[PDB]
């Protein structure tokens, strides 16, 4: 007897009927294409090899107690150029009485600990009290050269020229003698007795190569004091106060000459310091000075200028009871480049109130992982071309889009059914 | 119109009943329906499934990591910019999906047409006219035996012709 | 090749005569070609026609008020990103125009294959190997009655065999 | 006998073959898949139902001849706080021989008619003619801060402090006494006879609430006199002319002192008065002037800046016969988040000369409506997601974006019939 | 499963062997393979691949300068932007290659059914059931003559059915 | 008996497989979709006839050593407005003992070869013997007028009134004349025997038509003296030195007064001339003088400012032993709408040194051929929508963009063979 039999495709229970171009298809379960990524709070790198960082006491490697007194970790401060007490600004302006470092390196990404050591409670007063703006301003200009170059140098020395008529200063506000960058020099001048000093002239030369370090820009400070008035210059000089800086040509590039602008002090028989920074090419420069003070810089942070890169700073401030600037946060932000990673709680150490963050410790523990995009809103190292939200302004990697889930596709799981026709789906 | 059985074209709503893949059939003129799971040829549908979303897989690997690495230095936004990128890359992911399901579907019905084939090939007597998916024997010439052979792949005593 | 009529598949100009769907018959070897309206076999076509054409409407309104509520209060002027984004979405427009022509397209050739089978089930003597689309029955075994019934769905007097 | 039956198509007469990707489809009409949508004239707001109006007398529902008079319908009236002979800047520096009102509500997008009533027809001459500087930055400044507001309320009292030596003013150009918001106060002063004065000081506070309005900026006046000279200040006052206002904590945020700067007049013995528009915080400030002449500003408005939204602000002019002025236009086309409307015919009024315009009505007929965009060049209720040109650049809601016509795509219609394979067309 | 000589649907790799389009025939449980070119049906192929490269030709023409006629006065940059335009017509041009690829292969494929069809009208009894693209004949019926007409399309001596 | 036969299809030797949707395809060869165009060297045009070009004696057709001399080809130099030993500047300023022409034309595109013939070698020393700033901001001018207007033309007489007290002028540095455009007149004033003169006031009338050229911009040269001191100009003239230009209402629009302005001079007892370009409307406008000294403007361009177009400009420098300044390099550099062709190679003439230059030859040769897309990198006339990379900012036609040859899609070629369902490939 015959029998007919068919292959019948039966659909149960829980299903979804997903549509398309050329038969639709029916499927139990379904889940999302993609899964939004999400950035992580704190600091990571790229590549996690071409990177370089400049360290202060919590990055130091020989620092007695350093997993306790550690915001990093040991693998994170591998990477870092460190020293217990230093800081960029204290080798920039070699204050007496401060530690003293030769800080440098090369890296696509910098990373940047810098300025705790030169905060308020530091109490430098070689002529100003108040360093911050000076702070803000020379950490700008890092930063700035920073994320356009791959190799950076402290230049701690330079070839100079002074004349035989000036001796070298000292300062009883500067502990026992002067700064280590503008070099103070005098020579006899006492208006009263009428013995009426000469102008000086002294040349410097800023050098295109420091060993390996290739100079194609120079960071230098021009300083000079600051006096009220004719007549509180007239006590010590014969003449009008006056610093300033040539080049090689004979075009002023800085300073300051009281002999053709007014005066503009406010601290008396006593002047106040100023120091402009100044970004400068390599060659023979010469200054120029009134009888009593010649200030010649003698110091400078060296610059390849190669290729642009991210620029990591961190918040750098202390423990409880010492008083601590924002120039750090300040100059970053009002620079392009540099991603600032600062602190929502109060900074309590482990191995005194001023070392070990647990904050700091698990933001910057980023730092040991590869990421795949980095942000002024956090970090990632998984893929998916997609996340909840936009990333903050500067970002650097392999970026994530904005997108909803609920927009997001749907894939079939489970049990499938083809349909075909339009015989194929029966009620 | 077919009756209470149907080819392989067809899908019907069932949901608290018997689902997936099953034999459907029935004497011609005559007896009830019966019907029975297809547990062993899933494997095969199924497999190629599998192969199917290889495929996927693949597709969907292709459409990560697309955008280029950025080095955005500027605090500047692009917010409006990277809304006007979404919105256009959100609907390409529409049109590739569509596409997706379709041609998945139709990988999927071609494997059905794999089983027509090779149970047609394993008797003769399986060669006839009848509905799309469905086909016709005579249970005074093949009996249990050759059946279970047949489209129950139990490989058990083929169809005798003398 | 086939002759005066051929299959399903096929569409012929004849652009000052009878357009549409229609029943091309004549004898094998014998009485020449008659043509007359499938009109009762288009009660089916034309409303999987209106299935389909509800689709269409669908797939436009999901086109409708795509772009975001904006609230732009600046005067400067965004005609140059305007004009990419009107240029790229005219490309998608292009695009899912073509991949829906062709789905359109085969959704209704397989309504014509729902005519085909239902055709094939309403007699036996219907099912033959011919040309897609096309039939062969004999004229001794069904008259008008029967063929009225079979493929013009006037289900006068079923066919006789014995 | 064997007969062959075959199911043909065959397409006839008018046919179009529209190509696919999978076959391609015969159809014997065809017609366009979307209609370019067009903006309409006038104006017309979002949502219908989170919006609000500040009107003059020609969208006063308490006019007698409301319908003849008004230039809006019924419906959209009522959304307006209105007044007959209304206007912000009349109730902003209360002149007198005018009207006086608390202007005040809230809204996600606010409708302006202000102007008309101090134009300079309306006659204000407290010591200055030309009212259209005033106005315009006036106007100006209420146009940027209701685009960036929710809440707006007047101010017509706040606290004080004046001092005992000081009495009232008043001034016979100014009618018979002086303005609401600058409040003038004077002692005496003779050079003459040498009967000199004291330097005035006096306080206010701006309060951060005013009913149930948040105040979180204020919109005030600074104003003061300009003299010709030392010599023309000098016949009434000892010292030199000056009105200042100080801050809380004691810095200068405007005004005029000429013991420092010059005296830049031009009208004899008599003054010129200028005004300045100031933003100012809530709290408590300060205010110093010479003897003669003390002028303490008593109103302002409030805004609580908390969400940007449209404002439509409608050319305020006057019926044939009445001078008017182009300071609501210049202000709004200088300031962002606005749109202006303006008139293309005379204003021509049913009620009388000045009420009642037949083009305004049309404009003005769309504040009924609820659109799903509004643009600087019309607004649209209408669907679609194309329109056949760009639209201005401020607008709101879901814009429709530019296409030609003859690139849409066509949809099939009529009798549909199927290409398939290779096979499928003969001829 | 299919033995030795399989379906037009089916693609082998023959390496280092004869390739394209062949008649792959044996006997029905007897004798072996033989295999030969199918140059005579490949006429009408041919031609057909012709066609689908034309229309290949005006779709490329048609994606040739698509983007309108320029004026740049100003001297800035739009390198980032030039640079998100041609990320998103590269991943255009990426799905409209795929699309194209699909479309060419169902058309070609679609001529192949088109020799099937000849072939079959040429003998009423070469219409058999055997496997997608296989065929089964009588050599006792037809000779070399007939068979070299049928799908050599050589047009010596056809099929006597008496 | 019964025997199969077998449709089959078998790939063989080099076979690529194409994926798709809706099966895959084999294919023996395959080729590239598109191939990348590439900008050419040298300068071309769009439309090869809305362009017109400014020539010299390079580009002089009636030059009897032409075919030689020429730095284009005869077919190009006919689109040419020439003249051997011209130049703008020559005409525009006419000083004595140099050539004088009225170059004019329209077109969507303009070409310029024009500077040369007033280079530091030229030796005009009328109060001015560097001519490059006058030149380049003369250039800037023309070209900036020009990429927005559709004609142009050469000015050379206009409508002027003089008064009797002044006659003309002539100056021994200036040849034995003067200037043709800055036109000088003085009368007799000597301070010692106490003749002081008369102040000046001349008018001239600016035309809106020349001929069929229509001016809506006039580009004119604004001249005066800059003398060293008071007891300077008072050898010559008892007053003060001036020249001011008036408009037709009475505002002053350009020149110098020294009654008022202090002497900036640095060329002693005689004077060191300026002139400052002015961009000047259609009109009657009026000059004030000083007794000594009248220089009325009597030359101009005129612009019809009608359209925006392309500008090409061509450094026109000398052959060997000829002084050559950079003016129209820089002027086009600092102006938009240009393109600039500059020499990579010596100026190397066949003719003589200066003319017939091999290099601006296989440059200038683009000129005779339709270009789809002229850009500040190159031209092309051959079409598709890619090239290897972005051409420099300014561009005009139908511009390729940038793609990389390994991303582009590939096509089968040779043998193609479809792959069907899951069945088709068997191994
Ligand atoms: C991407 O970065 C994430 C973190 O943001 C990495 O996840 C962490 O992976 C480490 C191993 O590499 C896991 O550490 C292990 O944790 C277990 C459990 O606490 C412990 O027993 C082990 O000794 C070890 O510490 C860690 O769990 C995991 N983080 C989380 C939240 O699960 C990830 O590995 C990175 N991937 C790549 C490829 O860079
Ligand atoms: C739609 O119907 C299909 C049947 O064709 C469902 O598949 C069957 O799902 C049940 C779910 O409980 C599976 O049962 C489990 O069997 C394992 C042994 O394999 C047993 O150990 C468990 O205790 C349980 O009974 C069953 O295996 C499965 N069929 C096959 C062939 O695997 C399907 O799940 C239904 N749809 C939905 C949404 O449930
Ligand atoms: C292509 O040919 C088809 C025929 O299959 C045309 O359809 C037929 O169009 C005529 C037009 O007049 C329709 O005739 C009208 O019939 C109604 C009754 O339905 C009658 O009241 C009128 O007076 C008239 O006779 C006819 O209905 C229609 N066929 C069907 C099945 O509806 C088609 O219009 C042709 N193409 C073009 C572009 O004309
Ligand atoms: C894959 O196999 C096919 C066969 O189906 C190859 O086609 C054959 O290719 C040879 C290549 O030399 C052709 O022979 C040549 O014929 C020309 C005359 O047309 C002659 O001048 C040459 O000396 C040579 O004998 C042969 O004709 C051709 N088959 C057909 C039908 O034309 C195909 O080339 C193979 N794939 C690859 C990548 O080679
Ligand atoms: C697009 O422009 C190119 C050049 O950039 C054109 O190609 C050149 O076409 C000319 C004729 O118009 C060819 O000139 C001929 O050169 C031969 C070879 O020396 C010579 O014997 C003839 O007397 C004549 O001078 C020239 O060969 C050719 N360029 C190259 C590199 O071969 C091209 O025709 C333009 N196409 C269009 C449609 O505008
Ligand atoms: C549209 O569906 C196609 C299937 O109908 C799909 O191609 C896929 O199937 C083919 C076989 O016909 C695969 O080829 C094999 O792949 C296996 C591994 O999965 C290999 O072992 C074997 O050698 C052979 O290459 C295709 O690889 C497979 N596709 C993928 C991406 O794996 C099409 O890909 C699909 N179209 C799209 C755009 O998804
Ligand atoms: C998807 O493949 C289609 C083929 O299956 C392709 O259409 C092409 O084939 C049709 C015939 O079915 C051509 O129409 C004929 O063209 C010839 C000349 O080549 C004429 O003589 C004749 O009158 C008729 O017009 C199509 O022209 C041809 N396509 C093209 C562009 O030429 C589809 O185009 C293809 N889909 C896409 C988007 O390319």
């Amino acid at each position: 007897e015959k029998i007919k039999i068919c292959l019948q495709k039966q659909v149960n229970s829980s299903f979804s009927l997903h549509n398309g171009f050329g038969g639709n298809l029916y499927a139990t379960e379904e889940k999302r294409m993609f899964e939004l990524v999400k950035p992580k709070a704190g600091a990571s790198v790229l590549n996690q090899s071409t990177w370089i960082g400049f360290g202060d006491s919590r990055t130091d490697k020989s620092n007695s107690a350093f997993p306790r007194s550690a915001d990093v970790s040991a693998k994170t401060a591998d990477k870092f150029r460190f020293l217990s007490g230093g800081s960029l600004m204290l080798s920039m302006f070699g204050p007496p009485g401060k530690v003293d470092y030769l800080y440098q390196g090369c890296g696509k990404h910098k990373v940047f600990y810098e300025g705790v050591n030169w905060s308020p409670h530091a109490a430098i007063n070689c002529y100003r009290k108040n360093w911050t703006d000076i702070k803000l301003n020379f950490q700008k200009n890092i930063y700035e050269l920073a994320s356009q170059s791959h190799c950076m140098s402290l230049v701690n020395a330079l070839d100079k020229t002074i004349p035989l008529q000036v001796t070298a200063g000292t300062a009883g506000n500067c502990n026992n003698s002067f700064l280590k960058n503008p070099a103070l020099y005098t020579q006899e001048v006492k208006p009263s007795e009428n013995k009426c000093g000469k102008e000086n002239l002294a040349f410097f030369t800023l050098p295109t190569q420091f060993g390996t370090y290739e100079c194609k820009l120079h960071l230098v400070a021009s300083c000079y004091f600051i006096y009220d008035s004719k007549e509180v210059y007239n006590k010590r000089g014969c003449d009008n106060y006056f610093q300033v800086i040539y080049d090689s040509f004979g075009k002023v590039v800085g300073g300051l000459d009281n002999r053709v602008s007014p005066y503009t002090g406010n601290s008396g028989d006593t002047p106040t310091m100023q120091c402009d920074m100044l970004q400068l090419k390599p060659g023979r420069y010469s200054v120029r000075s009134s009888p009593r003070f010649l200030l010649m810089p003698e110091r400078s942070y060296c610059f390849d200028m190669k290729e642009k890169g991210p620029v990591t700073a961190v918040q750098s401030i202390w423990g409880k009871g010492r008083e601590s600037d924002y120039a750090v946060d300040q100059a970053c932000l009002s620079t392009p480049g540099c991603m600032l990673i600062q602190k929502q709680k109060p900074y309590i150490g482990e191995a005194d109130d001023h070392h070990g963050d647990q904050e700091m410790r698990e933001l910057l523990s980023g730092l040991d992982y590869e990421a795949r995009c980095i942000s002024q809103s956090g970090w990632v190292n998984e893929t998916s071309p997609f996340t909840e939200k936009y990333l903050l302004p500067p970002k650097f990697g392999r970026c994530p889009l904005a997108a909803k889930e609920e927009s997001i596709p749907k894939i079939p799981d489970g049990l499938l059914i083809p349909t075909s026709g339009t015989d194929t789906t029966v009620t | 119109i077919d009756d209470l059985i149907i080819g392989v074209l067809f899908v019907a709503i069932v949901e608290t009943g018997i689902g997936g893949y099953l034999l459907g059939s029935r004497k011609e003129s005559g007896g009830g329906v019966t019907k029975e799971s297809a547990e062993k040829g899933f494997e095969k549908i199924g497999n190629d499934i599998q192969i199917l979303k290889s495929s996927i897989n693949i597709a969907i690997e292709k459409l990560n990591d697309r955008i280029s690495h950025d080095e955005q230095a500027i605090r500047d936004l692009t917010l409006e910019i990277e809304n006007a990128r979404s919105e256009a890359l959100l609907g390409e992911l529409g049109i590739i999906r569509a596409l997706l399901v379709g041609n998945i579907s139709i990988g999927l019905q071609e494997s059905l047409w794999e089983l027509a084939s090779e149970i047609t090939n394993r008797a003769g007597d399986l060669a006839v006219e009848v509905s799309p998916g469905c086909w016709i024997i005579d249970n005074n010439i093949c009996d249990q035996s050759c059946q279970n052979f047949i489209f129950k792949f139990n490989e058990t005593a083929p169809v005798p012709t003398i």
